């Protein structure tokens, strides 16, 4: 019914993550309770079994940064992450590209275009 | 992904962070790894991505004073270095 997505908390857990990854290309959904833009994401776009379907050659990574404390925005100032929603992606050596970053809500159909602009 | 036994070193820190095994798929090495540092702390709180092992059993099992979760196969030949394959 959801997506399955590693949990992360410290910037370090990215930084393994991206070397356990190793080879894959890598998604990261920074979430929050009190980002609904997130929660609507989740339940609709992640739900989608097309998007899915694209994302299973990927490996899946979430923050919950909800309760903003120092490991939240120490993550989130290393990322120059502004605010949320933002879907970070990464090519297979673990180098994010930014252009392909999204800050905004999207369909199941928008989000499987910009899967046409990843790693 | 792939079964290995890892040498005696690489063992007695794995089984310090609850692997009770004797033989890990690598993936699973690299997570009962990842765990000792947090553990530990062995990371700089300002580059998360730096690590330092000397004065760590882990400095003498990689045979370095520090380095950085950025370069992957360095790591990766580091740890291969206290495997052996079923």
């Amino acid at each position: 019914t959801h997506l399955n997505f590693t949990q992360i908390k410290t910037a370090f857990a990215l930084y393994w993550a991206l070397l356990e990854a190793q080879g894959k290309p890598v998604m990261l959904d920074l979430y929050a309770d009190w980002c609904v833009a997130c929660k609507e994401f989740e339940k609709y776009t992640f739900s989608d079994p097309q998007v899915q379907k694209a994302l299973a050659d990927t490996v899946l990574l979430q923050a919950n940064v909800t309760a903003n404390d120092a490991q939240d925005v120490a993550l989130l100032k290393h990322l120059n992450v502004l605010g949320l929603p933002t879907i970070l992606f990464f090519d297979g050596q673990g180098q994010e590209h930014p252009q392909a970053r999204v800050t905004g809500f999207m369909d199941a159909e928008t989000f499987s275009a910009h899967l046409r602009d990843r790693q | 992904e792939t079964l290995v036994r890892p040498k005696p070193l690489l063992l007695k820190l794995l089984k310090s962070v609850g692997a009770q095994k004797d033989t890990y798929t690598m993936k699973e090495v690299l997570f009962y790894l990842g765990q000792y540092i947090m553990t530990k702390r062995l990371y700089d709180e300002k580059q998360q991505h730096i690590v330092y092992c000397s004065n760590d059993l882990l400095g003498d099992l990689f045979g370095v004073p520090s380095f950085s979760v950025k370069e992957h196969r360095k790591i990766y030949t580091m740890i291969y270095r206290n495997l052996v394959v079923v």
